[PDB]
């Protein structure tokens, strides 16, 4: 009969009881612990977006994503990341990953010219740089014809295909980068279907760019073509991604440190080893992991 | 208070009942978390959630207490129905020798 | 240099009708470098088409650019009172970035014969010991004429001067000048001083000459 | 507002430095390239050259390289042509302009938006010399406005009263390097003498301002 151990009822609060169990767990390490023996993927001063489009100023096995809250290197050319947030949501979940030269930069684009496709917006050690994933095609000499290069997944399995969309803001930018005023963009897959057309204003100088570049993302399941028509506008895809989803994986935003430590349950404000069923340090959870709570003690 | 050893019988199917009343709650709550599936933002569900997590606990726990207490009772009630000290634990050898001490009392 | 010869030399339209110029290159340029300007008299010049095609900051719908091959237009659909002045092309590829040769946009009208008159030199002027006499040709159409100074039977060349006036605002008519400097020992071996007119509103070229002195 | 000022008239002798401005107003200066268009008297726009103000880099055309040299101050947003020396061909009106260009930053150059309003440089050895105005009888009646040095000369009639009819041509050089104009007025022959007419003739540098009545 000796525990001094509390319980509490609907009724009556604190009553000391010889026989209880806990459920919660508020004790953690301020480590961000690689999960079951795989490490983290941490971009520092980069962002997912910066990573995945391959932004100059930016591994294939990782157990989860960590981002610092403070890096904002990610779209180096001004512009909007279609469905962004829906890319984290899918790439949330990722166990293997290979990057691979879809329409490699040799071959692929050959009535067009690849090497001018580079610009100050995006620098790397001084240069004007671009994205390492995506081309910039413009007109090879006062002729840009129509392309149509066409991928047929072979990996078995989903292939991640990022592109651009660049909308001069000049009338006479356009004729002279695709020369085709009235340019269309297209790209087919059996489940991404869409058309562009570019939006030719001038808005403000973001990174001294008065024109921008909307970057827009699919999955290509096994077996399926998708397929790029463009009479300009484009910056069709050099890398893309064929990568094998997992399930206990996420993505963590947080400063805090990541050591050589293992771990069965990992939080953004640090990891937990635990047997209980309940834990009240943090709703985000990755790997086995009892179910949050804002309780002070169950 | 003193004791920590008692009736097997009784403690070995308490234990046994307290041990799985445990493992079924755990899973109620579990099972309740995945049913508020109801979906600042995810913040309004989750203080939901955390008080409906904490009233089974309340309510469980008021259960386990008037549990223990009822099995109490019954122990007393099934000494009490039957009236060396082995016999009582699994009244006519006694029930003589009983009268004889009842009569020179009252 | 890559030479832009443009053409017409000289656009002769009336106000409403529609203009178009064109200005071939030497060599075969990129559109996107090329632009057309407009310069009036007295005025800084005026971009109207640049990179090609697009039309400049703040000018009208009538103004518009195109080019295929090493051709090169300036187009306008309503010739306005505005619009009358003179247009240039430019490249600006391969430096030295270089200008046309500029074709002047007047306004039609029928053909007019020069008012030709002889001034004779002032006694004010006589008393330097240079003395200058001027053929003036007042309000004629087209600029397109020539003055030949007729000393004695004797055409002369070098002592005569030429001067032009641009397109008349209210009459469409362009006025000549021609000043002949001569010293006064050269003046007195002489005395008859005439300037033969050659025009298209003249049906013969017509001479005016002057007695010294005497009236 | 988007305005290019230039500096204004200069006239000075063959041999002599001259440098002259270009003041860019109203938009970012460093952005935009300016260049500089020469317009020689009776001939054809020959382009010099450009800078971009932020880089500071000049590219001069063949037949200006080394003789003229294009200076630039982003911190003032202002653009210069420096003369080294002085040419008697150096004679001419020249002009700046902001040159417009690709937002990528490829090399593209579309032609030249904004321009300076232009400056007036005479290059003659000739010096400052007041016009000798003589009448000329007349019909229409003349006034000569000869030798003079430099070039600004307003002829008006009775003061600016008689503005019908009156035709002033353009002055040209002399062989002996001064210039010389005409000035003529169709007038009736219904009131010719009775009627004063007065030709008012002034050079605004010499200060000569010499006005004689057209007698006949
Ligand atoms: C634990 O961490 C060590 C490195 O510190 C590693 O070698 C081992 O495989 C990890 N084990 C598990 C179960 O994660
Ligand atoms: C608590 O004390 C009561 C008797 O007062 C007894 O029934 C119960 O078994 C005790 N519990 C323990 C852990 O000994």
């Amino acid at each position: 009969n000796n525990s001094t151990d509390t319980v509490d009822t609907v009724l009556e609060k604190n009553v000391t009881v010889t026989h209880s169990v806990n459920l919660l767990e508020d004790k953690h390490n301020g480590k961000l612990c690689k999960l079951r023996g795989v490490a983290p993927l941490h971009l520092g001063k980069c962002n997912i977006a910066g990573w995945i489009l391959g932004n100059p100023e930016c591994a294939s096995s990782w157990s989860y994503i960590v981002e610092t809250p403070s890096s904002d290197n990610g779209t180096c050319y001004p512009g909007d990341f279609i469905d962004y947030e829906e890319l984290r949501e899918q790439l949330s979940s990722v166990s293997s990953f290979e990057r691979f030269e879809i329409f490699p930069k040799t071959s692929s684009w050959p009535n067009h010219d690849s090497d001018k496709g580079v610009t100050a917006a995006c620098p790397h050690a001084g240069a004007k740089s671009f994205y390492k994933n995506l081309i910039w095609l413009v007109k090879k000499g006062n002729s840009y014809p129509k392309l149509s290069k066409s991928y047929i997944n072979d990996k078995g399995k989903e292939v991640l295909v990022l592109w651009g969309i660049h909308h001069p803001s000049t009338s006479a930018d356009q004729q002279s980068l695709y020369q085709n005023a009235d340019a269309y963009v297209f790209v087919g897959s059996s489940r991404y279907s869409k058309t562009f057309k570019p939006e030719i204003a001038i808005r403000p100088k973001v990174r001294d760019r008065e024109g921008r570049m909307n970057y827009y993302w699919t999955l290509v399941e096994p077996g399926d073509k998708i397929t790029f028509e463009a009479t300009g506008n484009l910056v069709v895809p050099r890398y893309a991604f064929a990568m094998e989803r997992n399930a206990g994986s996420g993505i963590i935003i947080s400063d805090t440190p990541v050591h050589d430590c293992n771990t069965t349950c990992q939080t953004p404000k640090g990891a937990i080893n635990t047997s209980l069923p309940f834990q009240n340090i943090h709703p985000i959870t990755i790997g086995k992991c009892p179910k949050y709570v804002k309780s002070t003690k169950l | 208070t003193g004791m920590v050893d008692a009736d097997l019988k009784s403690t070995q199917n308490a234990i046994d009942e307290i041990t799985n009343k445990v493992n079924s709650v755990i899973e109620k709550m579990n099972t309740q978390f995945t049913a508020v599936g109801k979906e600042k933002v995810d913040d309004g569900f989750l203080d939901i959630w955390t008080y409906n997590a904490e009233l089974l606990v309340l309510l469980e726990n008021e259960r386990t207490l008037d549990y223990h207490d009822s099995n109490v009772k019954n122990l007393y009630e099934k000494v009490r129905s039957q009236l060396c000290m082995e016999s009582v634990k699994n009244y006519p050898k006694y029930s003589e020798e009983a009268k004889l001490n009842r009569e020179e009392i009252d | 240099e890559i030479v832009l010869t443009q053409s017409p030399g000289t656009l002769s339209l009336s106000p409403g009708e529609g203009a178009t110029l064109s200005c071939r290159a030497s060599q075969s340029v990129d559109s996107s470098s090329l632009a057309w300007y407009q310069q009036k008299p007295g005025q800084a010049p005026r971009l109207l088409i640049f990179a090609g095609s697009s039309r400049a900051t703040g000018i009208p719908d009538r103004f518009s650019g195109k080019t295929s091959g090493t051709d090169f237009t300036l187009t306008i659909s309503r010739l306005e009172p505005e619009d009358f002045a003179v247009y240039y092309c430019q490249q600006c590829g391969n430096s030295p970035w270089t200008f046309g040769q500029g074709t002047k946009v007047e306004i039609k009208r029928t053909v007019a014969a020069p008012s030709v008159f002889i001034f004779p030199p002032s006694d004010e002027q006589l008393k330097s010991g240079t003395a200058s006499v001027v053929c003036l040709l007042n309000n004629f159409y087209p600029r397109e004429a020539k003055v030949q100074w007729k000393v004695d039977n004797a055409l002369q060349s070098g002592n005569s001067q030429e001067s032009v006036t641009e397109q008349d605002s209210k009459d469409s008519t362009y006025s000549l000048s021609s000043t002949l400097t001569l010293s006064k020992a050269d003046y007195e071996k002489h005395k008859v001083y005439a300037c033969e007119v050659t025009h298209q509103g003249l049906s013969s070229p017509v001479t005016k000459s002057f007695n010294r002195g005497e009236c | 507002e988007v305005q290019l000022v230039q500096s204004g008239a200069e006239v000075k002798k063959p041999g002599e430095s001259l440098t002259i401005s270009c003041k860019g107003s109203g938009y970012s200066f460093s952005s935009y390239w300016i260049g500089w268009v020469r317009r020689m008297p009776g001939k054809g726009l020959e382009w010099m050259g450009i800078i971009n103000p932020r880089d500071s880099d000049t590219r001069y055309s063949p037949s200006f390289q080394g003789q003229v040299t294009i200076s630039a101050d982003k911190s003032i947003s202002t653009a210069y042509l420096q003369w080294s020396s002085l040419k008697a061909s150096d004679t001419a009106m020249y002009y700046c302009a902001r040159v417009v260009a690709d937002r990528e930053g490829f090399g593209y150059y579309y032609g030249m938006d904004v321009w300076g309003q232009g400056t007036t440089v005479t290059v003659s050895s000739a010096s400052t010399k007041g016009p000798s105005v003589f009448p000329l009888a007349p019909a229409a009646l003349g006034c000569l406005v000869k030798d003079y040095f430099p070039e600004p000369v307003t002829v008006s009639w009775n003061s600016g009263a008689l503005t019908s009819g009156v035709h002033t041509f353009p002055a040209v050089l002399q062989s002996s390097g001064l210039y010389s104009l005409s000035s003529v007025v169709t007038v009736p022959s219904s009131s010719l003498g009775t009627q004063t007419y007065i030709c008012n003739v002034n050079h605004k540098p010499s200060n000569t301002k010499v006005d004689k009545r057209v007698e006949p």
